[PDB]
């Protein structure tokens, strides 16, 4: 749980003086790029649940052994579980591209989930395309524009691409 | 009957003092007697369902609990304890756990902390299949801690998990404890491979052009004139 | 922890629902407030030595017998002065973190959380810090919407401590 | 009730403490939300008999098995297409009341919390009322900052449906 | 997981009382059920092929908008009718498990506690596994005291359904 | 628990058309005074406990039986008890005015008061006092200008007297 | 309310047990205690007038900037110097109440609750209630039994107050 | 474990608060019980042989029926006669560990709390035990303190079986 | 949580026969010499906030680090934790010396309190050094005699150097 703000604020109290000026640049551009940000986060949240179905029904279109039997995500509440995960994965990244940062996503829901996963006998491989192929959905919905101003959201682009990363390899 | 083992606490965030301030680690919280708009007691009925069952679906829903405390008969309590002895959470924790993990998972969802130490749970796990799970809720919520943490009007939550200027606190306890164990999945039987590496296909090994074939002049042949 | 932002991720996540209209609203109010509050962080930290100097003098020609009744509280050597230095650049410089942040939460998480028993055990009367913030809050000078964040601000700090 | 007042007002309460300086800042950015959402909400209200009427429109022409087959869900006769006058009526003023409050609020407690159950038991596929928004969401034409908050708007009820 | 036995040991266990005259009625009563069920789940195993052909013909008859239009849900091409076989012939054997355990809790596990949100996300209209269930009732021709208890059976999973 | 937005909008809802246009005027007028009506309560509860302690100082110089021995707020814990009450009162007042509404008041704080303080024994004409007191403080924090622009915040003052009165008569 | 007694009958009462030996032995070492306890509380009822007098000399003679500075808190005048001899008063009669009782549950219920927020909201600072609680325990002059119990006494009030 | 000194450390850890002056005042007041307490364990320890052999021999003088009908429980021979030295000896040693504790505790916690379900179990009658304790509490000839606290200790014994 | 009477009882009913002759002169001299026991425990808890503030003085006299910025104990709520866990250790230890026993202070605080200050990040060694320090001044404030006649404290100013040692070593 931690904005690039307070982010800011923990790594200058750690040193114990005033926060210098290239870090005031810095966050001065981060509050010119933040208008992307927060709103890159809303736009990623606009077809949600279209891209937790896309990401899902074309992951099991490669593994068709998660709805064969015997499978991990085969009967009916184990896939409906699943899609539950999905979606929290990518609501989570959702809040991390909206603080700016990745604690919020390595914080509250990463975690324990390796040990989750091994533990429940869920693969953790399936869950790592999932996120990827996601993610690449992710940009594009947020990256091509429709009734939108042209701008640069590269940084968008390229934050959101290193924490769907982040969260994929983090699974494992 | 035989009363309890004397089991020594162990140090931890919860019977420690701790200086709290209002910041959003500090869970929401929700109490029935603040809520009294119709959607307040969605929120409330949605929060004390994620943390007894974790996001139960429609099936998991008990229409008479959520429907008497709209009224407002049912103290949270009270519902908390219907949640507990649904069979719903019968189903998914007693049944598939054993009674230690039971009672591991059972006093981490109530009382909001995690048990002090092994001994604990092996203490608690007399009075369950003993006198059954409806005593156990029973004497587990007529217990001080809860009452004095919660109380009758307010959903329990994970209590200190995260100390001031950390960035992680601790698990937040629905990820850490599921209902499955390796001993129940391995009855089920999970890990079954997903085998789609070294698949070894027969067929003859491509072989780069060597320097001055024919081939090498392909592409620019099918691109020419 | 107290950001607009961290508090709509803690809202939406308890509620258990994805953001809404509301998010946007609130990151954009955060330029209403931004844009200034980085401003007037940076001519904080200009004004910054000046100001624990001036609220070190204040707080001693407030209360005298600090600097004459010898104790390890009162400053009446050179290092209880030392340390009153470091306690007011303390607070200066948790205004600026409240103030580059944007909530109260660095303020209410690094200072508040453990000044009653500190001031209860160590012996350190809370109306000393109070003349040091007001002393502050009048030598700053930040025209506009500066000080009315300041006030809202340094007035918190004040009811923190009183 | 999720308005972003009530919102700071019940995590004001939930912690015990009164409003700070960030809780101000949400009110002054409701203001880029409502400065356009007053505006936005009263140019729905002329917009709103034709845009029932298209929505009717492409309701039946995506599934013509409704005004074909005959039974009580589907509008085989009259009575049946009154309903489906009034159902997306609904749907466009608690669009309109949504976007008045400024947070989902009202149409999360008007139409999402029984929306399955009523989908469920009384043979309506939501798909149909994805038609509609979808259909209300292209034939709107809401002019800049109004339109996109909508957007943001209508798609919650999509999601909501589907 | 709910068999008679089941849940006379859960009762028994519940209440921490040990096995009593009241739990062992249900075993031979268990004989009334299942000296007719085994023969009806062998005789369902037998009819099976022809039963999911002939429910995907209703299905079909009953909408043709799923074999017209074009989508990922319906059964325009062909893979949509294989998962339909494949959804109908999961539905006949969840009844078949249902019939030879005793009660609905192999159904109720493995079917009706997540119909709803993938009815919901998928966009599966649950009244085609209505056509298929009451299809399948109709088709059955199940004689005496076994075709009385697939109604209630088959009636229950339309009662989950819908 | 209703903002005014939502106040209109379940008046509008138990009516059950559309908001009409005179309502749509006040909602916007109270769009151009809610930037009055939210930083009104955060400078209220600027001074907001030398304002509870200030109150409380009247209210003990007014009526000397509370800290003689006998009263009702005589020994340490049952007087901090009484200023935790005032600062409560004074908070949620302050809520109230953030609603704009007086639902959050009446609906948080007031209603079992009147029969808690019956059934505690506690005197309601003393809190009612206080209560007033308390309010003529608070609306000078906001009625005297002072190194700020001017304004007809005379609507507004309005509002808060209100709220502090259905406070002090809620009470009795 | 910290008796003995009460006590003995708070623990018999959470184990639900009748009265045990050890509680009997209570009470004749209630014994040890009271037999010099109501003399000291007589000799200090006597001694109590020239207590507060001398209290209130100590406590003015180590901080004159009371005396000095204007304040409602400080007894510049006559009214802030009655309020000191009702504060002092209060808590030697807290003392004596606490040494009648044989526990310190009196001076714990009518003191030490709500200390630490009066302290905090009305600017008094507690080391002026160590100076007076000092002065108290260096000139009461009860000897033996009863002057060891004072000390646990009053050193319990200082460490609250501390 | 009832000792006086473990149940004022449980009433200070309930209530997390150091020990106050009533807990000294408890352990003197373990001077006036255990001052003859000691005295009396050691010459119960030299009292003890005979004191299970004449209860013993009040229990078969009361009860001829134990000593005449054969069965596992009552002693007919030998082997059950040793059973009830060694329960009568271990209900004397249970005695003087009560009685060098202080409390009840030691005994409440080595006898009291099976003694329902292994008489009922076992087809032990606790009258049986009524007649030993009874024998013993006449025949241990006690004086002064030791002698009342025994009866208050006995009688405690008895109530418990009975 | 044991007394030393009730580990003699303990100790003699795992042997199973009744307590010896030799184990009842030492609980007599037990009994003749816990007069200086208990009130040993309360005149070390009678200064005991003059001590838990000369003990945390010292210490960061010693290391500056821990009210430098960075370090553990630099912001106000973790400065006042450290105050409250080592006011915690000298209440327990004071415990553990007025039941004789250190059962109480190995039972109740320090088992879990290694693996507590680890798992935080907190210095161990620091803490050692607080409570020896802390330790000497409570003897000598147990140890000296002021107001009491004077008599043979071996037991007692010995006992409780070593409960302090069990504290600091099991720290570490
Ligand atoms: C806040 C972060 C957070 C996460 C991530 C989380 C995961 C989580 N996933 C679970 C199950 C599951 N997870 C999956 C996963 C999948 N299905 C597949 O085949 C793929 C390999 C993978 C999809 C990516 C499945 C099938 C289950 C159900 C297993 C079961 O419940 O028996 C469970 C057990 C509870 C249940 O849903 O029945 C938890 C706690 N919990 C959390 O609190
Ligand atoms: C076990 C027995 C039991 C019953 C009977 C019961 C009834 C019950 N009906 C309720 C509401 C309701 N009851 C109705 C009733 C009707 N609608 C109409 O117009 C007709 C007059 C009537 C249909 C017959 C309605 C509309 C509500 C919702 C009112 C509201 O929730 O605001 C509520 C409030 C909670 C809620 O559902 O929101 C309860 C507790 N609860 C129980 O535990
Ligand atoms: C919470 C409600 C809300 C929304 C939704 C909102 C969006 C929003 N996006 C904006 C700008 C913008 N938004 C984008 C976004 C993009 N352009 C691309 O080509 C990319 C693919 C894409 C990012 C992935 C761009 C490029 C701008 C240009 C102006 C700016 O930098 O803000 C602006 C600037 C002001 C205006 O447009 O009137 C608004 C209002 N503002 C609000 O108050
Ligand atoms: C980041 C937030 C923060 C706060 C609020 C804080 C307060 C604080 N002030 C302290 C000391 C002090 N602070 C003062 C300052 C003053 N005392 C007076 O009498 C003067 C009027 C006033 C000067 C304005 C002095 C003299 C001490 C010395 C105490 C000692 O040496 O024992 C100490 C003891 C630490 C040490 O020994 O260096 C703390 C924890 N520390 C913090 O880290
Ligand atoms: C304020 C929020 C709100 C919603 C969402 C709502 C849905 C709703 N739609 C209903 C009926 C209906 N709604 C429809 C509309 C349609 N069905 C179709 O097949 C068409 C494709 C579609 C037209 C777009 C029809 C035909 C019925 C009639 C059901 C009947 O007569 O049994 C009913 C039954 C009430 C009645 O009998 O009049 C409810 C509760 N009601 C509400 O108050
Ligand atoms: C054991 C219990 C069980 C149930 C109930 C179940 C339902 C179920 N049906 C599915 C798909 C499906 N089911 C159907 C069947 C139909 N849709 C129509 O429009 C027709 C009217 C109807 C034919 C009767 C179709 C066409 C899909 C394809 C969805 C897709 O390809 O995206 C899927 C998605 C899995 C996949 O991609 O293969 C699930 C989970 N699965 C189960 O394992
Ligand atoms: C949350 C941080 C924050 C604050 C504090 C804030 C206050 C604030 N008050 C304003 C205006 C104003 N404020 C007042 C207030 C009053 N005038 C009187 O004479 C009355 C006594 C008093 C009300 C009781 C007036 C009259 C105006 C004139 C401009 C307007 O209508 O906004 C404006 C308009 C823009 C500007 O001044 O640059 C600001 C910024 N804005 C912020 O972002
Ligand atoms: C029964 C236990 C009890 C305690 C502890 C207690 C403290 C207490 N002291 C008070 C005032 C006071 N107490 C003092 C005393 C002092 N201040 C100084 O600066 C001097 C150094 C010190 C003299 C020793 C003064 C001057 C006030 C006046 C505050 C005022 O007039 O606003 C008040 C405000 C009540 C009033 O207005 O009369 C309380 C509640 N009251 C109690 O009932
Ligand atoms: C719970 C309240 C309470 C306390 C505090 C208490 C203490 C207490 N300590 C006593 C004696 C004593 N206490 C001490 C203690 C010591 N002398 C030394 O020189 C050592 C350094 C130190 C031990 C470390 C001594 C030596 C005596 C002599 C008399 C005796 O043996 O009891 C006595 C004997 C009777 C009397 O003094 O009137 C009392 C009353 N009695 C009580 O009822
Ligand atoms: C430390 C506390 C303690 C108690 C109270 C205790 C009671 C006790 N008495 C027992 C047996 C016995 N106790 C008796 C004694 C008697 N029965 C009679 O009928 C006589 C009247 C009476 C002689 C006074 C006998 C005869 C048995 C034998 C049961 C058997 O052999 O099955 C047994 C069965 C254990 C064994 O098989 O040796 C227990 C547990 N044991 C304990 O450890
Ligand atoms: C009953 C026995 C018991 C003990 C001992 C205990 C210790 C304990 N010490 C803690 C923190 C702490 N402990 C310290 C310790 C110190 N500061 C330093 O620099 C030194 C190295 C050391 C002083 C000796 C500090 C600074 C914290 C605060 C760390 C934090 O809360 O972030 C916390 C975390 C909760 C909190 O206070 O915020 C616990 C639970 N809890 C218990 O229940």
């Amino acid at each position: 749980m931690f904005d690039i703000f307070t982010r800011v604020v923990s790594q200058a109290d750690a040193r114990g003086e005033f926060i210098s000026s290239d870090k005031l640049e810095a966050l001065k551009k981060v509050v010119a790029e933040g208008t992307k940000r927060s709103d890159a986060v809303s736009r990623m949240t606009n077809n949600a649940s279209s891209i937790v179905t896309n990401a899902a029904r074309q992951l099991f279109a490669d593994q068709p052994q998660l709805i064969a039997p015997g499978g991990n995500a085969y009967t009916n509440r184990r896939m409906a579980a699943c899609l539950r995960d999905m979606e929290i994965i990518l609501r989570y990244v959702t809040y991390a591209t909206f603080t700016g940062d990745a604690s919020v996503l390595n914080d509250r829901c990463l975690n324990g989930l390796r040990e989750t996963y091994v533990a429940l006998g869920v693969p953790g491989a399936s869950v790592a395309a999932g996120v990827r192929a996601m993610g690449k959905a992710a940009v594009a919905i947020v990256m091509d524009p429709a009734g939108v101003t042209s701008g640069d959201c590269s940084s968008l682009q390229q934050e959101i691409e290193l924490y769907f990363e982040t969260a994929a390899k983090a699974v494992e | 009957t035989i009363p309890l083992l004397q089991y020594a606490p162990s140090s931890q965030n919860t019977r420690v003092a701790g200086y709290t301030v209002g910041g959003d680690e500090q869970p929401f919280v929700f109490t029935t007697d603040n809520v009294i708009s119709d959607s307040d007691f969605d929120v409330l009925i949605n929060a004390a369902y994620r943390q007894i069952f974790f996001h139960a679906f429609k099936c998991d829903r008990q229409q008479l609990l959520e429907s008497q405390l709209r009224n407002g008969q049912i103290t949270v309590r009270d519902f908390i304890r219907g949640l507990l002895l649904s069979e719903t959470f019968i189903d998914s924790f007693y049944n598939k756990n054993s009674n230690y993990r039971f009672v591991e998972q059972c006093i981490q969802r109530v009382l909001g902390r995690d048990p002090f130490s092994e001994q604990e749970k092996i203490a608690w796990s007399i009075v369950i299949c003993t006198k059954g799970l409806a005593a156990f809720v029973d004497q587990l919520l007529n217990t001080d801690e809860y009452m004095e943490n919660f109380g009758y009007d307010t959903v329990p939550y994970q209590r200190r998990r995260s100390l001031a200027s950390r960035e992680q606190g601790e698990i937040p306890f629905n990820i850490k404890s599921p209902r499955y164990d390796a001993y129940y999945r391995s009855q089920l039987g999970f890990p079954q491979v997903v085998w789609q590496n070294a698949v070894r296909r027969f067929r003859t090994p491509d072989r780069v052009p060597q320097a001055g074939d024919p081939a090498l002049f392909l592409n620019m042949a099918r691109s020419a004139q | 922890m107290k950001t607009p932002l961290t508090e709509a991720v803690a809202l939406a996540d308890s509620q258990g629902r994805f953001l809404s209209n509301t998010e946007l609203q609130y990151l954009y109010g955060r330029l209403r407030q931004g844009a200034f509050a980085l401003e007037a962080a940076q001519t904080l930290t200009a004004k910054a030595d000046t100001l624990v100097n001036g609220a070190a003098q204040a707080v001693y020609s407030k209360f005298p017998y600090t600097t004459s009744t010898p104790g390890n509280n009162f400053a009446a050597d050179q290092r209880g002065k030392d340390k009153c230095a470091r306690d007011i650049g303390y607070y200066l410089r948790m205004v600026t973190y409240c103030l580059v942040a944007g909530g109260t939460g660095p303020m209410d998480e690094y200072l508040i959380a453990g000044v009653d028993e500190i001031n209860r055990t160590f012996d350190l009367s809370p109306s000393w810090y109070v003349e040091a913030l007001k002393h502050i809050k009048a030598n700053h000078g930040l025209t506009g919407d500066a000080a009315t964040e300041t006030n809202n601000y340094i007035d918190y700090a004040i009811n923190a401590l009183s």
